[PDB]
């Protein structure tokens, strides 16, 4: 369930 | 599920553009809430989002003069763009990204925004009457000339939306006066002209104007 | 910084054939086993519509004629078979590398049989004549291909600098285009003359067609 930060997606 | 858009369609240069997206269906405390804009022909530029948590992400080209905010009780979010110029003239779409697709999967209809010091002006609507100079076979063409309005856009429907088959609404032309002009036409059976009623509905939101024009046959 | 390059800018494909549009990223848009590249379709007066999410997944309510493939930097949208309803502009979008971008677009045109326009003409209304201006309007209905030529004649004299025109996007059903041209004269000028004519050249016509009316006559 990816989440996005400053343009990039990633887990947790 | 509906993303409704609100805001001014006309902004003066060096001033601030404020747009609103009202969401009905699910809460904005879920997903990512974005603004995108489409330039007059026809490039798309991503503007940015406010997340479910209230964190924002901006396109670096816009980081200087952009602000995206939200209101969770009203379930709305907003776009603020400062020091606006004629290069900010575009159509402004709001859109949602869910984690089901991780893509922009729901959109709003958009808000056409013109940057100008000129004031708005409602259209004059004149008939384009069917006659022996616009018939071929059992087919007659008729229309409406939507003349001298500002700014864009105008939308035309026929018989309140009942009549869609054979309807052509043309792109507007910018006249030398600086006012737009647009035609809309439709082909119908020529045998019906005497017994069937045809009305164009012209919507010009920028001037808060709606005009219904009934078009009748030309007989000498 | 990151650029998405679409190819070609415009593509002409016949009904029931295959269409392929490419999108190339300067850097990878992959992440966590996924390619963060998506395909949208936009028609005039409408928002973009999601066709393919994550490179190769079909959005719900989108026909199976649409498919997506590729990875890393090289991606491809495919329409097979292409239908009349598929006339639109197509965009790729990536959302995993700052800054987020779209491709420049690829317009898809349906190839079909040559069709000559039906030419129609409309005198100005009297109501507008009251304003001191006359708009005469020439309509070219349902023609293929797009390239058409419209010249105005007033009492058989060729006009220039006093008319404008626009063309619709391709029809979603019959794959034709339509054109509208407007001649604008002052009331005085319009009343000084008699024959108002629109001359049309198109591939579907053996010879140029001159569609006209006479002021005061049926």
């Amino acid at each position: 369930q990816l989440i996005n930060t400053n343009g990039s997606w990633h887990i947790n | 599920q509906l993303l409704e858009q609100s805001g001014p369609s006309l902004v003066k240069p060096s001033q601030t553009l404020s747009l609103t997206c009202s969401v009905t269906g699910d809460s904005i405390t879920s997903g990512y809430w974005n603004w995108i804009r489409k330039f007059p022909g026809n490039k798309l530029e991503y503007m940015g989002y406010i997340s479910y948590s209230g964190s924002t992400y901006y396109n670096l080209s816009l980081r200087s003069r952009i602000s995206i905010t939200r209101d969770t009780s009203k379930n709305q979010y907003y776009l603020q763009l400062n020091s606006v110029t004629t290069e900010d003239t575009a159509t402004y779409y709001c859109a949602l990204i869910t984690t089901t697709t991780y893509a922009m999967d729901y959109w709003g209809q958009g808000t056409t925004v013109t940057v100008s010091s000129a004031s708005t002006k409602g259209p004059s609507v004149f008939p384009l009457a069917p006659s022996s100079k616009s018939t071929s076979g059992g087919t007659a063409a008729l229309g409406c000339l939507v003349k001298d309005y500002f700014p864009e856009p105008v939308t035309v429907s026929w018989n309140s939306g009942a009549l869609t088959s054979g309807v052509h609404t043309f792109p507007a032309v910018l006249q030398s006066s600086g006012l737009y002009s647009l035609s809309s036409v439709v082909t119908v059976p020529s045998s019906s002209l005497g017994t069937q009623t045809y009305i164009c509905n012209v919507n010009h939101k920028p001037s808060n104007t709606k005009v219904d024009k009934k078009v009748e046959p030309k007989s000498c | 910084e990151l650029t998405l390059t679409q190819s070609p800018a415009s593509l002409a494909v016949s009904l029931g054939q295959r269409a392929t549009i490419s999108c190339r990223a300067s850097e990878s848009v992959d992440g966590y086993g996924n390619s963060f590249l998506h395909w949208f379709q936009q028609k005039p007066g409408q928002p973009p519509k999601l066709l393919i999410y994550l490179a190769s997944n079909l959005n719900s309510g989108v026909p199976a004629r649409f498919s997506g493939s590729g990875s890393r930097t090289d991606f491809t949208l495919t329409i097979d078979p292409v239908e009349a309803d598929d006339a639109a502009t197509y965009y790729c979008q990536q959302n995993n590398v700052d800054p987020w971008t779209f491709g420049g677009g690829t317009k898809l045109e349906i190839k079909r049989a040559v069709a000559a326009p039906s030419v129609f003409i409309f005198p100005p209304s009297d109501e507008q004549l009251k304003s001191g201006t006359a708009s005469v309007v020439c309509l070219l209905n349902n023609f293929y291909p797009r390239e058409a030529k419209v010249q105005w004649k007033v009492d058989n004299a060729l006009q220039s600098g006093n008319s404008q025109e626009s063309v619709t996007e391709q029809d979603s059903k019959d794959s034709t285009y339509s054109l509208s041209s407007t001649l604008t004269l002052s009331k005085a000028d319009y009343e000084k003359h008699k024959v108002y004519a629109c001359e049309v050249t198109h591939q579907g016509l053996s010879s140029p067609v001159t569609k006209s009316f006479n002021r005061g006559e049926c």
